[PDB]
């Protein structure tokens, strides 16, 4: 029973540093663009109003 | 005679009112806000 749960938690923890990878390269990238696009969006709002007064 | 420098003195308060009215003052620019630093100012707060 233990040597079995003792195995089961490496192969669990190893399956959750190969997959915080994946989404740690498939994330990055994303989260830029989220940024950018928000900054660009109080801006530009930013400028409508400016342009209003 | 001190009417005579009285007038004198009226001419001083003269001299005076119109130093105080004359010129016209020039435009002013302020200093005012561009998008660049309203921005810096709201992300700095939050």
């Amino acid at each position: 029973p233990v040597v079995i749960g003792g195995v089961a938690m490496m192969v669990a923890g190893a399956g959750g540093i190969t997959a915080g990878a994946i989404v740690l390269h498939n994330s990055l990238g994303a989260r830029q663009d989220l940024y950018q696009k928000r900054s660009s969006l109080n801006s530009e709002v930013l400028i409508a109003t400016q342009i209003g007064n | 005679t001190a009417a005579d420098t009285t007038v004198k003195t009226v001419l001083t308060d003269v001299t005076t009112i119109k130093a105080q009215m004359a010129g016209v003052s020039p435009l002013q620019v302020p200093q005012t806000d561009t998008i660049a630093n309203f921005v810096a100012r709201l992300a700095a707060l939050e």
